[PDB]
RNA sequence: GUGGGAGAGGGUGGUGGAAUUCCCGGAGUAGCGGUGAAAUGCGCAGAUACCGGGAGGAACGCCGAUGGCGAAGGCAGCCACCUGGUCCACCCGUGACGCUGAGGCGCGAAAGCGUGGGGAGCAAACCGGAUUAGAUACCCGGGUAGUCCACGCCCUAAACG
RNA sequence: CCGAGGGUAGGGCCCGUGACUGGGGCGAAGUCGUAACAAGGUAGCUGUACCGGAAGGUGCGGCUGG
RNA sequence: CGCGGGGUGGAGCAGCCCGGUAGCUCGUCGGGCUCAUAACCCGAAGGUCGUCGGUUCAAAUCCGGCCCCCGCAACCA
RNA sequence: GUGGUUCGUGGAGCCAUGGGGGAAUCUGGGCGGACCACCGCCUAAGGCUAAGUACUCCGGGUGACCGAUAGCGCACCAGUA
RNA sequence: CGAGCUAGCCCUGGCCAGGGUGAAGCUGGGGUGAGACCCAGUGGAGGCCCGAACCGGUGGGGGAUGCAAACCCCUCGGAUG
RNA sequence: CGAAUGCCGGCAUGAGUAACGAUAAAGAGGGUGAGAAUCCCUCUCGCCGUAAGCCCAAGGGUUCCUACGCAAUGGUCGUCAGCGUAGGGUUAGGCGGGACCUAAGGUGAAGCCGAAAGGCGUAGCCGAAGGGCAGCCGGUUAAUAUUCCGGCCCUUCCCGCAGGUGCGAUGGGGGGACGCUCUAGGCUAGGGGGACCGGAGCCAUGGACGAGCCCGGCCAGAAGCGCAGGGUGGGAGGUAGGCAAAUCCGCCUCCCAACAAGCUCUGCGUGGUGGGGAAGCCCGUACGGGUGACAACCCCCCGAAGCCAGGGAGCCAAGAAAAGCCUCUAAGCACAACCUGCGGGAACCCGUACCGCAAACCGACACAGGUGGGCGGGUGCAAGAGCACUCAGGCGCGCGGGAGAACCCUCGCCAAGGAACUCUGCAAGUUGGCCCCGUAACUUCGGGAGAAGGGGUGCUCCCUGGGGUGAUGAGCCCCGGGGAGCCGCAGUGAACAGGCUCUGGCGACUGUUUACCAAAAACACAGCUCUCUGCGAACUCGUAAGAGGAGGUAUAGGGAGCGACGCUUGCCCGGUGCCGGAAGGUCAAGGGGAGGGGUGCAAGCCCCGAACCGAAGCCCCGGUGAACGGCGGCCGUAACUAUAACGGUCCUAAGGUAGCGAAAUUCCUUGUCGGGUAAGUUCCGACCUGCACGAAAAGCGUAACGACCGGAGCGCUGUCUCGGCGAGGGACCCGGUGAAAUUGAACUGGCCGUGAAGAUGCGGCCUACCCGUGGCAGGACGAAAAGACCCCGUGGAGCUUUACUGCAGC
RNA sequence: UCGAUGUCGGCUCGUCGCAUCCUGGGGCUGAAGAAGGUCCCAAGGGUUGGGCUGUUCGCCCAUUAAAGCGGCACGCGAGCU
């Protein structure tokens, strides 16, 4: 029956991607945080 | 007026439809329509600021004329009478001899074929728009400006009207469609006549769905909620209001008068 | 047929004034109402009586009569439209073309009903003051349907000469 | 084939009967009031409408059989 | 068995609280008006305050027991 | 009307200021804990100023610091799988 | 940080085998002073009917360390709104 | 360190136990190989076929094809694989997307707001499964193709030639440009038949050399043409409107066309040419190829939901935008420019493998689940996407072999009885499609209605009516009508396919709901009422700007109740709430300073301060019931008795009207009576003693509707008396793989006692050789879950209010 | 016993006690006979089917030799409901 993950390639970048994390100061810090922990990926990768 | 039905289904029994014999033209003036952005009750944050709205047939907006002093002294011939899905009333097509066409909100007893004019001049007749100061008293009028050059605001809904009960100085005395008594300014344009489609008030929706088509969705009573939700929520079975009756937000809904008292508007008002 | 008359006969649209009631304004004060007598009611938070302005509905005073009109029910300010019945004069036309009338069809005071609108005065119901042994009445103070309008039902009557 | 009837199904009318219930008739001396008959002490009756222990009360209109 | 209220002339109620001193309507009895009754008027009678105990000088009145009436409650189980 | 101060309205001054009022330029002004006199201190409504101070991404030195369940989460291609 | 589940709304697209019932209106005929209406044809309305897709989840059995952290069989509701 | 249901790791037990994931199903021969039930080939058998076949979009991201492999992954096995290694493989001016438009929404110069971060916002800009745009048939590879190749068509840009015209835009105008249901005409796709055309072959087993049997009889195609259809009037005069201008568009007038007539556009047809082209046999393919062939290439019929397409009719709920496109003029420029035709050149980026109802996507799995668009043949049954079989194509579900116990699951049948079962016909049966007859109370006249109950149903021959196609005629296809007969238990012969009536309750109704224990008498619903709201509306969101309301205006909008419809909805304003009230009372800061005080020599500075003026609120006055709400007690009385129409008295703001009533409400209670039954705590009817109904938290009814809840009949039944037999999938045995909770340790018997009160573990007695298998659940106070009940904790949280205290708002 | 001892009733399967419902054996009788009463002995076996209610119980229908009362966690939910 219909589950929680309905993958869609656009929504993802549209939603969690890099250009979008950068408009909200909330998200700029997400990046700040992630970058300082040395994440290899700061953002989910796509396609 | 007011088409009824054999009850060949329930809800088709008590149902009622308007009579469109008035309606002379079945598609609108492409020149005079613009599209209508449907709000869903929602405001500029995706917030519902009016409950229970949305659904309902898509509409095209008819851009209709409430200032008639653009066209002073020009006449126009009433061209057509149309369905307007955005209002109680019906709209008139009228071609000015100017060559310019506009929609007007259609007075009761206005034939296709009439010349009609707007101005301080102009004969006292259905369709004609003048300042109030030149309308003779005890005249039945509609679509009235509240203040000059600001546009028709009062008495625009199907069957509504106003009477000019007097004059005092720069201002004139009207009985509104609600029976309020209001002073309005001499220079406000009002077109003479009642509005008509006056039978509008007898339509009987007759079934749930037909209320959806006008884009109003179910309204659930306070009584039937929980406390988180409403002042009237709770109580094991049913139960009465248990307090002075209230709105969801908590103010009293039987009798409370909400008109701001210190409105300057109020010097110009004398009634109920 | 022709000419001619009287009439609140009917339907529609307008319109006038008199009074009542609310409202605004002025003055002005201690009572007003009401009754068999009173009380309830109203009034110093300015009533009643008085004057000026306004809004609104209903009904049409003298004319008016023991009168007229209509098949009955019924019909009364004034004006215009459409319109029914009816009488008289003259003896011009048609030639029994009549009378009645089971059913049928239609009209039908008031009160009631439906959907709207209107609501001044009056007023079932209701509340109160009185009266009585009591008083779910009669008198008095309040008062809602209703009375009015449009459409549509109801079909009754001391619908009586 | 038709066929007396039999059986199955479903209607119509008529009779009788039925806890209880509606009103009505009648019954020497019960209870409550006094509606009507004399301006019956509010003229009376009347169609209708609302009310009220009960006769009846009131509204609207009508009748005079004052 | 709990909590709270009550028990007063014949019927219905005051008085109890704040100790002395029992009232109100109806009914009742005597007279009156009436042909007579009702209405109406004038007069009158009628009580130990549920009860048993204590407090006080004195108790319907303050206190306790018993008997009664009215009301409320009797939940989670 | 508030805040700061040790000061919580307290005899509540000082410093700051959202609102109302609203001065003077040496004899002018603020202060020493309501206020008054006296005696003193100091000159608001413009600005700048090294050093002595904090920290440790980085480098070095040393541990009565750990020694692979310890020590950083990672001694190993870990902010990875 | 989340409306890629879910609830509502907005914009834009798409889907609903097949049968059944036969409203209005139209036309004709009858009716009448004129109407109302009556009949018949035609017509094809409807949160109308039966029923697949599609959307559901009535009852019952099974399943219960399951095929499955909600499933399976039978039965059942809507199916032009 | 021994305990913390401790932490991390390791290894046990349970146990060779349960399982091995759809009951669509297998068998044999041959090949390869160390090894084969499991890989390849053949053959036979079964299963999907509105799929379990084929094509798109998501998502996935090498899974694609070939070679070499088998340790691990594969629920067994593996020689195979979606697995390891390696190599190959995705070709576009026309397909999809971008150098095009705009939608919701987003963003945002101007602007507006906010402590900061930020919020809003006209324009523009971005944004598509919508609008706009030029490619069709075939062939080729192991693997890509509208991409490469072949044939035939087409677009845009740049440059030139020719011919034409005031050219010219981000501006004006037209157009784009529209809903739902029904639907005409003519096409196409697709399909069936053919005695005609073409074709390897075949005569079995009794018969057949036949008008036999089997196979196949098309695809694409510019101009031109032809058939159906869409769109559209023409000329001039006037011209003040379309924010400049216009010759355009609008409006008025005049004259012609009325129709597609003309012009124009699209579909389909034909078309030069180009291409395909079966069965069967052979060959050897893992899978393709030779010939069949020089293939044939045609008539008839059915026929779209697709196409002409902006078609038509009807209806109310009244049905996007912008560009491309055409026209119009402005600057400007007119040796420009643009229009037409022809010619040459120029034409970029990204996607293209493969899976794609699934073993490649979402569900930790090669998971019985979920996932949008298109195609989806044939026969029969009325139709159909239904059901049965079946083509193409695709599959037998990645553990097997046997056995033929109990028990289980899913099925099938049953003597007599027929609801006796049981909380209850739960379950299951019965019923069942279509044609015809026929059909009640009641009703809102539609319904109720598939009411109910009945008859028919196949085959054969004869006669026969109409329709569409054809010419009116044959043939073909569709709808029938009558007559005589045949066969079986049976003709909707298998499959899909209502059991029915009586009668209450609640709800008017179709709808909505607790994803995942409730689908309902709950919500919603049209409809009634109250109430607010004059428009910069009320109300909501926001500190705000702003927005919703609404580009609405009282026939509107918000809030509250009630809930179709019928008939109705009584009485009380004392308390509370809301509404009205110029007065009076009280009252905060403020005003006011009488008077008092500190201190100074003093002029002064400083402080305190009574009267009095001084909002809202509250008090006071009144109104208010579809506002919160409320709607009595005792005692007596009628000529039998009972009862009490009557009375008395105490209280209140007023004392429950109608109607209904042991009720979804009745305690006593299985009230009492009546009805149904042989028997009725349920059910129906009634009475009224209503513990504790009662009128919009509506009162009493109501036809129709209900997967709602009661009661009763008929019908029919393994529900039962009461069991039996039978089928398959498990259970059992064998080969392969092989878990789990739990588990102080165990050498773990009965009784009667004892014991912390329910003993294998202590006492006495009794019984008792060691170990297993298949079975049952009485016991280990068996497992699971640090009891949800209950109490405790000065633990928590949601909720309420005339609790306290604050804040928003007013 | 709250780091769990699942609760009424039914069905299934029972076993046990006797203070005996019935059948066998007895005494007494206000026991003529038959049939009763009442007490003693006796636990071997037996102890119906239905209507109502969840009901246990009870009431009732039709029978019977009779239509017994109890315990076993008000026997029994790792047996069902
Ligand atoms: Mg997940
Ligand atoms: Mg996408
Ligand atoms: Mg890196
Ligand atoms: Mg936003
Ligand atoms: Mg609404
Ligand atoms: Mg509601
Ligand atoms: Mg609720
Ligand atoms: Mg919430
Ligand atoms: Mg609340
Ligand atoms: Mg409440
Ligand atoms: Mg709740
Ligand atoms: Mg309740
Ligand atoms: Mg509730
Ligand atoms: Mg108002
Ligand atoms: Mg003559
Ligand atoms: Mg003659
Ligand atoms: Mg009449
Ligand atoms: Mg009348
Ligand atoms: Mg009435
Ligand atoms: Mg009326
Ligand atoms: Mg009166
Ligand atoms: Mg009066
Ligand atoms: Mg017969
Ligand atoms: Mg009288
Ligand atoms: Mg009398
Ligand atoms: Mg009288
Ligand atoms: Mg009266
Ligand atoms: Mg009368
Ligand atoms: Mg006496
Ligand atoms: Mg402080
Ligand atoms: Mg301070
Ligand atoms: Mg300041
Ligand atoms: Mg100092
Ligand atoms: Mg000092
Ligand atoms: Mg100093
Ligand atoms: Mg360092
Ligand atoms: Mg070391
Ligand atoms: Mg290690
Ligand atoms: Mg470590
Ligand atoms: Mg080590
Ligand atoms: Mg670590
Ligand atoms: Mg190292
Ligand atoms: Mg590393
Ligand atoms: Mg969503
Ligand atoms: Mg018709
Ligand atoms: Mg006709
Ligand atoms: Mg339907
Ligand atoms: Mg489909
Ligand atoms: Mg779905
Ligand atoms: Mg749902
Ligand atoms: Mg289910
Ligand atoms: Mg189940
Ligand atoms: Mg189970
Ligand atoms: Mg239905
Ligand atoms: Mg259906
Ligand atoms: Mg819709
Ligand atoms: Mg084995
Ligand atoms: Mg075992
Ligand atoms: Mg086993
Ligand atoms: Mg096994
Ligand atoms: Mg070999
Ligand atoms: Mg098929
Ligand atoms: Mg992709
Ligand atoms: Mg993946
Ligand atoms: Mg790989
Ligand atoms: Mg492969
Ligand atoms: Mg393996
Ligand atoms: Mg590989
Ligand atoms: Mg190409
Ligand atoms: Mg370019
Ligand atoms: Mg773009
Ligand atoms: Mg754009
Ligand atoms: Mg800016
Ligand atoms: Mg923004
Ligand atoms: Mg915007
Ligand atoms: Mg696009
Ligand atoms: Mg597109
Ligand atoms: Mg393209
Ligand atoms: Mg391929
Ligand atoms: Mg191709
Ligand atoms: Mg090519
Ligand atoms: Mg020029
Ligand atoms: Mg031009
Ligand atoms: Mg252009
Ligand atoms: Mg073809
Ligand atoms: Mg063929
Ligand atoms: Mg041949
Ligand atoms: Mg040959
Ligand atoms: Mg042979
Ligand atoms: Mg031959
Ligand atoms: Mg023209
Ligand atoms: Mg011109
Ligand atoms: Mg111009
Ligand atoms: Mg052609
Ligand atoms: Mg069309
Ligand atoms: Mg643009
Ligand atoms: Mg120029
Ligand atoms: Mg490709
Ligand atoms: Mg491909
Ligand atoms: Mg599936
Ligand atoms: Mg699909
Ligand atoms: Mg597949
Ligand atoms: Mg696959
Ligand atoms: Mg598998
Ligand atoms: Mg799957
Ligand atoms: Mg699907
Ligand atoms: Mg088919
Ligand atoms: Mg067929
Ligand atoms: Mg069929
Ligand atoms: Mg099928
Ligand atoms: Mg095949
Ligand atoms: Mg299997
Ligand atoms: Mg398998
Ligand atoms: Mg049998
Ligand atoms: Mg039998
Ligand atoms: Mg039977
Ligand atoms: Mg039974
Ligand atoms: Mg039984
Ligand atoms: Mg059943
Ligand atoms: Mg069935
Ligand atoms: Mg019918
Ligand atoms: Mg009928
Ligand atoms: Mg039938
Ligand atoms: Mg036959
Ligand atoms: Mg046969
Ligand atoms: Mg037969
Ligand atoms: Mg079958
Ligand atoms: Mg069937
Ligand atoms: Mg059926
Ligand atoms: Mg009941
Ligand atoms: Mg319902
Ligand atoms: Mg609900
Ligand atoms: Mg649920
Ligand atoms: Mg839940
Ligand atoms: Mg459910
Ligand atoms: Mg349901
Ligand atoms: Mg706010
Ligand atoms: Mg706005
Ligand atoms: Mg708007
Ligand atoms: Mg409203
Ligand atoms: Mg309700
Ligand atoms: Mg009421
Ligand atoms: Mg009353
Ligand atoms: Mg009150
Ligand atoms: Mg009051
Ligand atoms: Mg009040
Ligand atoms: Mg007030
Ligand atoms: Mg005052
Ligand atoms: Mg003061
Ligand atoms: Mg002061
Ligand atoms: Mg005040
Ligand atoms: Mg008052
Ligand atoms: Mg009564
Ligand atoms: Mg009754
Ligand atoms: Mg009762
Ligand atoms: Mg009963
Ligand atoms: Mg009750
Ligand atoms: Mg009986
Ligand atoms: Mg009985
Ligand atoms: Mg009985
Ligand atoms: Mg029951
Ligand atoms: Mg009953
Ligand atoms: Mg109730
Ligand atoms: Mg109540
Ligand atoms: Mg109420
Ligand atoms: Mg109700
Ligand atoms: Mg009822
Ligand atoms: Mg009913
Ligand atoms: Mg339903
Ligand atoms: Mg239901
Ligand atoms: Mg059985
Ligand atoms: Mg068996
Ligand atoms: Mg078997
Ligand atoms: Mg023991
Ligand atoms: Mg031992
Ligand atoms: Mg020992
Ligand atoms: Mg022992
Ligand atoms: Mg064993
Ligand atoms: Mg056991
Ligand atoms: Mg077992
Ligand atoms: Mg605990
Ligand atoms: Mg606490
Ligand atoms: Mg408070
Ligand atoms: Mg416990
Ligand atoms: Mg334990
Ligand atoms: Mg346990
Ligand atoms: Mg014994
Ligand atoms: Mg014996
Ligand atoms: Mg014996
Ligand atoms: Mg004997
Ligand atoms: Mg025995
Ligand atoms: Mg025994
Ligand atoms: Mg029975
Ligand atoms: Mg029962
Ligand atoms: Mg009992
Ligand atoms: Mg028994
Ligand atoms: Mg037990
Ligand atoms: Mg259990
Ligand atoms: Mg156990």
């Amino acid at each position: 029956m219909k589950r929680t993950w309905q993958p869609n390639r656009r929504k993802r970048a549209k939603t969690h991607g890099f250009r979008a994390r950068m408009r909200t100061p909330g998200g700029r810090k997400v990046l700040k945080r992630r970058r300082q922990k040395g994440r290899w990926r700061l953002t989910p990768a796509v396609r | 007026a007011v088409k009824k039905f054999k009850p060949y289904t329930p809800s088709r029994r008590f149902m009622t439809v308007a009579d469109f014999s008035e309606i002379t033209k079945t598609e609108p003036e492409k020149s005079l329509v613009k599209p209508l952005k449907k709000t869903g009750g929602r405001n500029n944050q995706g917030r519902i600021t009016v409950r229970f709205r949305g659904g309902g047939h898509k509409r095209l907006y008819r851009i209709i004329d409430f200032k008639r002093w653009d066209k002073v002294g020009i006449p126009a011939k009433v061209a057509a009478i149309e369905y307007d899905p955005n209002r109680s009333a019906r709209i008139a097509l009228l071609h000015y001899v100017d060559g310019e066409k506009r929609y007007i909100i259609a007075p009761d007893g206005l034939q296709v074929g009439q010349q009609v004019v707007a101005g301080p001049d102009a004969p006292i007749q259905v369709g004609n728009a003048l300042p109030l100061r030149f309308i003779p008293v005890g005249t039945v009028v509609h679509a009235v400006e509240l203040e000059p050059k600001k546009g028709a605001k009062l008495a625009r809904a199907a069957g509504t009207s106003a009477q000019i009960q007097g004059r005092e100085g720069d201002y004139v005395i009207l009985r509104l469609p609600s029976g309020e008594l209001r002073k309005v300014h001499g220079e406000c344009y009002a077109t003479v006549g009642a509005v008509g489609n006056a039978d509008h008030k007898n339509i009987v929706l007759g079934k749930a769905g037909r209320s959806r088509w006008l884009g109003r969705r179910p309204h659930v009573r306070g009584a039937a909620m929980n406390p988180v939700d409403h002042p009237h929520g709770g109580g094991e079975g049913r139960a009465p209001r248990g307090r002075p009756p209230a709105s969801p937000w908590g103010w009293q809904t039987k009798g409370l008068k909400t008109r701001k008292r210190r409105k300057p508007s109020s010097r110009f008002i004398i009634a109920r």
